[PDB]
This record gives C-alpha cells, structure tokens and sequence, in this order.
DNA sequence: TATATATATATGTGTATATATACACACATACATATACA
DNA sequence: TATATGTATGTGTGTATATATACACATATATATATATA
C-alpha cells in the first residue's frame, strides 16, 4: 500500500490517513489501532530498534531508546514517507509484476511473499511469541552477507566453486557474526552462544561508576527500574542519576 | 415495552390513587393533569443564531426572514450559470465547425508532408483554420466568463492535431454534424431562457424544485435506503 | 453442564454474496470455502461480496431475516 | 469529499477510511476522532433524529431513539455511501 | 529475461507496422472509408497483422504463455488510434531509432540469457551495488536521505 | 406559602488522556521445604 | 542454622479481540436547597 500510494509524488501523509488507506485498498479486515501502531513501529530508527533497513522516512516525535520507542507520539500528529530509492533498489518493481499474490474478496491485494535482493529475514531483529512456537533473531553483519552472496554470483571471485561445494555437502566456509552496528559495547563467542557486554568506567577516588553503554536492545529507564528492585544491591548504592 | 422505533411505555398505579392525581397536580388549559403529571409536554424555543457569507454572526427573529434571505443567492446564481453555459456553447460551436472542414480537407492539405509542429501550425494558419485553446473549452473547470473569453483566442492547433484516424470517417463526420446541429439548438434555447419573467432562469427552477420532490418522497418512502 | 446441554451458541454468515437481479444471497461460513469458490468462476463482474467482520455490520433487512429464523440458527454442544 | 470519493462507483467504505479520505483531501487540520463522530451523526435516520434528509446512506448500527442516536456501532463496523 | 525477451520481440512486430504505415498511409487514403469495418478489411488486405495493443504495451499479470497465446489475436486499435500529431517527420524518425534500440536490447537480453553460471548473473551483481551504496547513503544520513 | 440561593443536565463542534484480554519463552524475583544438622 | 529444592508469580515482544475518559462553548429546564414570615 505504501508503494501505492507515494507513486505520484512522495508527498507526506499522517499516520491514520495512511493507514485508511492501506485499510481500503489492501482489503485488511481488522480494527485500526493495531493497523497504526505497526505502521508507526515500521517507520521508526533509533539505536536497537527493531528494523535497521526500514520501509519508511518517519517525519516528527517516534520515541528514543530510552522508553524503548514507547514514547513516540499519537498517530494525528507524525508523518511517514516512502524511502523511495531504497525501496526501489531492493525490492525492483519490473520484478513484482511475476510473482504469486494474495486474493481477498476476489480482488488482487499483495504478493504472497516479496524476494529481494538481500536475504532481509536475516539482517534485522524481532521477539515474537506465537501459538506454539517462538520467534527470535539477533542480526548478522552486513559485509558477512554481501562476501557471501558476491561469492556465490560472481564466478570471478575466489571462492566460488569452495562456496558451491559448502552448499552440495552443508557445511561453512565464510564467517556470519552477529551485527555490532551502531553498538559500542562488545560480543564474545563463549562455547555455543554469542554474549553483549556493555561498558563502565570506574573511580575509587570518588566511589562513581560510570556506565557508558548498555547490551543489545536494552532500554534505559528498564534497566534503571529493575537495578532498584534488587535489594542485595541496594545495600552497596546510595544515589543513581542519569 | 417498546420497539425499535415505536414507543410503548408502561406504568402502574398504586391501588386507588386515579383519583388523588387531580387534586395534586392540577389541570390548566394548556395541558392536562396527566400531562402534567407525566411530563408530557415541550415547548419549541427558537434561537436562530447563524452565520452569513464573509463570516460573522446574522440573527433572525423568524423563518420568513431567513427565506427571503435566501432567495437572492439562487436567483443570482442561475443566472450566473445560464451565461456561462451561452459563452461555452458559442465557443464550442466555433471548436468543433472547423474539425469538420479539417476532415473535409485532409487529403487535399496532406498533412504528412510537413516537417513538425511548427510547420503545420504555419502551414495551418494560411488556410483559415481559427487559433483556439482546446483545455479551456473542452474542460472550463472553474474559469469565470471573463477568463473564458480572455484565454480561449490565444492558443495553437491542438485541437486539430490530436484527431486521431478513427475520426477520419464518415459515420464520425455524420455524428460530428448532428452533435453540431443539438448544440446551435441548445444554444438558441439557452439564450432564449435568459429573457423570461420574472427572472432568467424561472423554469428551470420550478422542474428542479419537482425533481427534488420526487427524490424526497422516495427516500421517505424507502426508509431512506433508496432501493 | 456441558454434558447436559447448556452452552449454546448461534451460527452466523461470514460472507453474504448477491447476484445482480436474483433475490436470494449465497452465504459462506468460513473464509477458505469462499475462496475456493471465487477460485471457480470465470466472470464475477457483476457479484458484490460482503464480509461482515463483526456482528455489528449487518444491516436491518438482514438482522430481520437472521431474527425471523432465531431458533432455526441455534446449536448445543455435546460432550465426548 | 463525499461526492468527489463516491464519483466513479459507489460503493461503500468503513467509517474510518472515509475519515481517512476526507483529512486527506480537504486539507482538514484537527483530531480524528470528532471527524468519524461527525460523519456517524451525519448520516443517521429515525424519528426525532437531527437530520431529515441526510446526506448519506448508513449501512450497518448508527443508533436508535431509545438512547438518542448515541449508540452506534464504532467507525470499523458500520458503512457508509 | 523470458518475459522481456517475449515483449522486446512482440513490440518489434507492433511497430515496424506503424512505421509503414505512416509511409504508406498518404496514398491509402483512410479518410475515404465509411467506418472501421471497412478500414480493418483494407488493412487486413495489404498485410498488416492484427494485434492486441492493449497487452502488448501494458502487460501488467500476464504470463509469458498468455502472452504468446491471446495478443497476435487482436485488432487493428493500434494502427487505427494514431493521433495526426504522429504523421510528422521527426515522429518517423523517432520511432525509427526507438526501433533501433529496441532491436539493440533484444540482442543484449539473449546474450545474457546463455551466460554463466546461471542467466542473469551480472545483473543480480549490479543490483548488489546499488543496494549496498544505497544502504550507505542511508545510513549517512540519519535514515533521512537528505 | 412564600423569595431567595447554590449546584445540576443536554445539545454540536472542538481540545486532550487511556485499558483489559490471547499467544511463547528466556529471565527475574519470592519463598519454603526439606535435611543434614545445630 | 545454613542450605538447596521444588513450588509459585511476573513483565516482555507482535498481531489480534473488545472497551474507557477529561475539557470548552450557550441557554432552557430542573430537582431539590434555603430565609424569614410566623
């Protein structure tokens, strides 16, 4: 709806004007908070949020790290806009035109999935619960991707043929770290599973710590709050300002 | 006890007290001891407190003024519409009277000759072929009278320019002739409407009022579905 | 209780379907038996597909025909 | 902006997507939900209603006499054309 | 690429028609019949093909076998509907070199059809670039794209 | 029975704030229930 | 008297389901509250 609409001229619309017409043309048939709040969640960009390539330029107030972007603004006052060349670039629209799509009501709506130029189910994040199973991803490095995805096309490059034997017989060549990208704490490989540390800095001369970066997707004033509820560490700490 | 649209409230008496209602609440000659006991009277208090056109409060002190009021405004503006429309037709009267000499005279004229638009403008502007303004006159949106006939002389040939081939032919120029023949006719009766009594435009007026009384008797009767 | 009968529960329409002049809709139930039957034709330009989405979306000539059949739309459940 | 939204075929939309089409179109600068209140209450029909000859026609809940129009279906239920 | 190199070849057909058409039009003299019945006989009786125009210059959902299969099957819209504004001079020899390129693309697609490993290998690495350079402009930019 | 308060309701077009419930699972906080004793 | 050890709560993410509330503005009506009369 959003490659629909912005067509003639990428020119702002709110967030419920938008959304009523992502409800009209694309026959969604549930209510309209929900339709906002995941429109609003799709435009937003901070440090950890959900999407690190997103589908739209948020234009206004969408919230910080700090209350977990929680804290953005009601949908009559915040804009969004089409990324248009980015969305031109990884989703091609001479490609669109030959792929499966979704019928509502008998009408033609959206495609059954969208393949693009990247493998993007592995380059964001997202927590989901489910009926039955869980979802949960932590993103990989972008230089990773493009090193394996040149070294797969290209028949030029080095590790071709290497590659294409890892895929005949399923095993790796070629590292897939997880994203360190706009994160300035860092990750450690331990046994089985990556770790996120964050970053102190410490002072006997005035009895301050000074913690200078937090984990992976933790926000701030969450963090705060649950420091306070620990009684056994309370006992050591007197006054915590941010 | 009631409907959906249908009233139908129901009340019960202590035992013997009919008659100790009429002493307690007492009769006038504007309503009924019921009627006042049951709260069943209104009174229909009027403030027509408006605005006008340019903004600003207006008030009346009755429905009269509000209609003389408003009469005016509708006669001015069926005026207004009957010249506009008189303006329109003549313009395109003198449109579509030169695409039919143009199909007369397009194997004679042998447009394909020429080089581009410069020189077919050239080469169309020595025949006699009038300099129109095909937006204007195809689509007036909202252009007043005086924008109409200030910018409909100063245009080019792309009325005739954007003929296609399908139009070349003889049942067209048929239709061309006849759809001629309906707006000089209608053009005649344009400018008689604008002479009558009282007011140029009267009967016009009087078959819209019963146009829209027959749309209001068949949404009232329709439950205001219109099926 | 749900062994002797007293959770019940009305059965509505999903999709209501009206064919232009006939005076009777076809009614679908679940969403995947109207899309296996939209599947099937070959010309629905002149049908109007309604879904109701909540209850509240049915307008008075259809809540007085669903009300005229109340009892006949009525099921129970029955404990295995 | 609902003639010019119903000009090609009139076929109904929710009352939120009318909404939506008319804070778009005619440049409207306020709330939203005072917008879908006005256009409920701009098309209802039943006696002793504010409208006699309302400009809509509704299509689904818009209230009735026994609480004075006031409960309506919420605008992503009932239509309006 | 199958679907373009099906369009390339079908638009080729569509317009190295016009063009003669446009030649040879002065002395048809189409402006002397009566109504397009006898126009599409007159042009079906010197060799022009009849096409579906309406699917050839739009082909929006179709898939490359009813692209082939319903759009010979036509008419004679596309040669009937030309506007007087095309029977110029430079309009000729605008679709003159409008077919040249198209004669040209339609070479470049089958040569990139037979390439190695698989068809259309450079051009998924040219969309690599673009995506990649686009990410960094992005990113530059506070996600704002100034 | 009288003259006098002060609070109280409803209408349209506007201005602002919200809250339960389902679904999965890694993680955090609260005992508490014993089992050697002591 | 410390220790484990099996209990019980408790927010949290996306996509769903169903609701709630304060304020401005004018004027006619209302139902009980109030003097002081006595």
């Amino acid at each position: 709806g959003g490659v629909k609409c912005f067509a003639s001229n990428n020119r702002e619309r709110k967030v419920f004007q938008f959304g009523g017409y992502v409800a009209d043309h694309m026959f969604y048939h549930h209510g309209d908070m929900s339709l906002n709040t995941s429109i609003i969640k799709a435009a937003q960009y901070y440090p950890g949020s959900s999407h690190l390539y997103p589908v739209f330029i948020g234009i206004g107030s969408f919230g910080s790290r700090h209350l977990g972007g929680k804290d953005a603004g009601s949908p009559r006052y915040i804009s969004v806009q089409l990324a248009s060349e980015f969305i031109k670039t990884m989703f091609p629209a001479e490609d669109s035109w030959l792929l499966p799509y979704v019928f509502e009501d008998g009408q033609r709506a959206e495609p059954e999935y969208y393949v693009p130029v990247l493998p993007l189910a592995i380059m964001e994040y997202g927590a989901n619960p489910s009926e039955g199973w869980k979802y949960t991803t932590w993103a990989r490095q972008l230089e990773d991707i493009l090193a394996l995805v040149r070294a797969y096309v290209d028949k030029d490059n080095p590790k071709h043929e290497l590659l294409h034997y890892a895929i005949k017989h399923k095993i790796t060549i070629l590292p897939l770290r997880p994203s360190n990208y706009n994160f300035k704490g860092h990750l450690k490989r331990f046994g089985q599973y990556y770790y996120s540390y964050g970053t102190y800095v410490i002072s006997e001369q005035r009895n301050i710590i000074t913690i200078t970066e937090l984990p992976l997707r933790v926000p701030t004033v969450a963090y705060i709050e649950s420091i306070k509820k620990s009684s056994n560490r309370m006992t050591f700490i007197e006054e915590i300002i941010d | 006890y009631s409907s959906s649209e249908t009233i139908e409230i129901l009340v019960k008496l202590k035992p013997n007290s009919l008659n100790r209602i009429v002493e307690e609440f007492k009769e006038t000659e504007e309503q009924d001891s019921i009627e006042n006991f049951l709260r069943l009277r209104n009174c229909l208090h009027s403030h027509l407190n408006f605005v006008k056109p340019k903004g600003g409060i207006i008030e009346f002190n009755t429905y009269y003024e509000i209609l003389y009021a408003w009469l005016p405004y509708r006669r001015e503006l069926y005026q207004k519409r009957l010249m506009r429309e008189h303006a329109v037709l003549k313009l395109r009267i003198i449109m579509e009277t030169a695409i039919v000499r143009y199909i007369n005279e397009s194997a004679e004229l042998n447009l394909s000759h020429y080089e581009d638009e410069k020189e077919a403008s050239r080469i169309l502007s020595e025949h006699g072929f009038p300099p129109l303004n095909h937006t204007l006159i195809i689509s007036p949106e909202f252009a007043s009278i005086e924008e109409l006939n200030q910018k409909a002389l100063q245009g080019c040939y792309t009325y005739i320019l954007s003929l296609q081939a399908r139009e070349l032919l003889i049942a067209a120029k048929t239709r061309r002739v006849e759809k001629i023949k309906k707006m000089q006719a209608r053009l005649d009766k344009v400018e008689q409407l604008l002479q009558e009594s009282p007011f140029p435009g009267a009967s016009v007026w009087l078959e819209e009022i019963d146009a829209v009384e027959k749309a209001i008797i068949k949404g009232r009767n329709t439950q205001w579905k219109f099926h | 209780l749900i062994i002797h009968g007293f959770v019940k529960r009305l059965l509505t329409p999903l999709i209501r379907v009206y064919e232009k002049g006939k005076t009777m809709p076809v009614e679908f139930y679940y969403e995947q038996e109207f899309d296996a039957w939209a599947k099937k034709q070959t010309s629905l330009a002149n049908h109007t597909v309604k879904y109701y989405k909540g209850l509240a979306a049915h307008d008075t000539h259809e809540v007085k025909s669903m009300f005229k059949h109340f009892d006949n739309m009525v099921y129970t459940f029955t404990l295995d």
